[PDB]
């Protein structure tokens, strides 16, 4: 189950 | 830019016996960048039906892929894996050694 | 023993036209269970283990939406990083991301991780405590400040300690017949003569799972590393793994040499000898 959100660098 | 040369192993999925269906593998690892050309050869000739794993990488960030094809070993047929990558001046050929 | 769930993501920019090539894979221990490839026709997260096919349409819709969201973050990142490093539009560049959780024998949280690389080099990683960041250079430092202000680590920590662990536990149960089964190595030894005075002994381990294994040689009961060659553990292609270790010996002295195999599928380590 993937992480809900991914922050941009 | 970092550039790392692929390591190559060529081998069968199951113990190799003449007349008995099997898979021939070419495992390429430790390379960067990810763009790579890998062919399986039968008697010096490129095999057409070759599949490969989904690209992944190790802790050190180097990539690995498994290329594979169904084959039936015979006494006379010779097999190899041919690899080209940015780090290589000429394609590298590794022969399958069944007696290893 | 211990277990892990890990996701791996690679995006490779395509300067001349269009979006980056994006490939995502998820593993439980050494078993791949899902994948997404931006070049594939479905544009869906796809099953790669039969036990994940138990999950319903909502799962597949939700994983697809998230993996696409991952891909768009990577696309933006590639442009931002080209900016940070003052690079041209001409070259191909790569971002890689890995995250996941480890649990011990009791299936409780042990460790979480989230790391990121640009062109194969460390860029930024979550520290062990899951509260702060390791930034390798000044570009990564600017990212660290951005993520600190926006409390990114708090969001990740919650996922890694909660959801990640919960869903690993769920997969372990659903896939129990394979995921909780050990396959002990099938071992044998081969002999080769290089000349009239030199021999090679090769100790083989096949059809094992998980991938973790130790193979070593002893001479007259003491560890021998000189004149040995140990290959990288390699996938068989049927979910199991293979490895060998070889030693060069004077012909006629084969009997001094023993191979020793350690694997979680073996209650006690195994010994092999020639002849």
């Amino acid at each position: 189950n993937l992480v809900p959100t991914v922050a941009t660098v | 830019m970092i550039q790392r040369t692929p390591k190559i192993q060529v081998y069968s999925r199951h113990p190799a016996e003449n007349g008995k269906s099997n898979f021939l593998n070419c495992y390429v690892s430790g390379f960067h960048p990810s763009d790579i050309e890998v062919d399986l050869l039968k008697n010096g000739e490129r095999i057409e039906k070759v599949e490969h794993s989904d690209l992944s990488f190790s802790k050190d960030w180097s990539f690995y892929l498994l290329y594979y094809t169904e084959f039936t070993p015979t006494e006379k047929d010779e097999y190899a894996c041919r690899v080209n990558h940015v780090t290589l001046s000429q394609p590298k050929i590794v022969k399958w050694d069944r007696d290893m | 023993g211990s277990h892990s769930m890990r996701y791996f993501f690679t995006s490779v920019s395509r300067p001349g036209r269009g979006e980056p090539r994006f490939i995502a894979v998820g593993y439980v221990d050494d078993t791949q269970f899902v994948r997404f490839d931006s070049d594939a026709a479905s544009q869906r997260m796809e099953p790669r283990a039969p036990w994940i096919e138990q999950e319903g349409p909502e799962y597949w819709d939700g994983e697809t939406r998230k993996v696409k969201a991952h891909s768009q973050t990577h696309r933006v990142d590639l442009g931002t990083l080209r900016g940070y490093y003052n690079q041209s539009e001409a070259g191909s560049h790569t971002v890689q991301r890995m995250y996941g959780c480890d649990v011990g024998s009791d299936w409780r949280f042990l460790r979480g991780y989230h790391q990121y690389a640009y062109d194969g080099k460390d860029y930024i990683a979550l520290k062990e405590d899951l509260r702060s960041w390791t930034a390798a250079d000044m570009a990564a430092q600017t990212t660290k400040h951005k993520w600190e202000a926006a409390h990114v680590a708090e969001q990740l920590r919650a996922y890694l300690e909660g959801t990640c662990v919960e869903w690993l536990r769920r997969y372990l149960e659903n896939g129990k017949e394979t995921l909780q089964r050990t396959d002990a190595p099938k071992t044998h030894m081969t002999h080769h003569a290089v000349s009239d005075h030199e021999a090679t002994l090769r100790c083989w381990a096949l059809s094992f799972y998980p991938a973790e294994i130790t193979l070593t040689w002893q001479r007259d009961g003491e560890d021998q590393t000189q004149d040995t060659e140990l290959v990288e553990t390699r996938p068989a292609g049927d979910g199991t793994f293979q490895k060998w270790v070889a030693v060069v010996v004077p012909s006629g002295q084969e009997q001094r040499y023993t191979c020793h195999v350690q694997h979680e599928g073996l209650p006690k380590p195994l010994t092999l000898r020639w002849e």
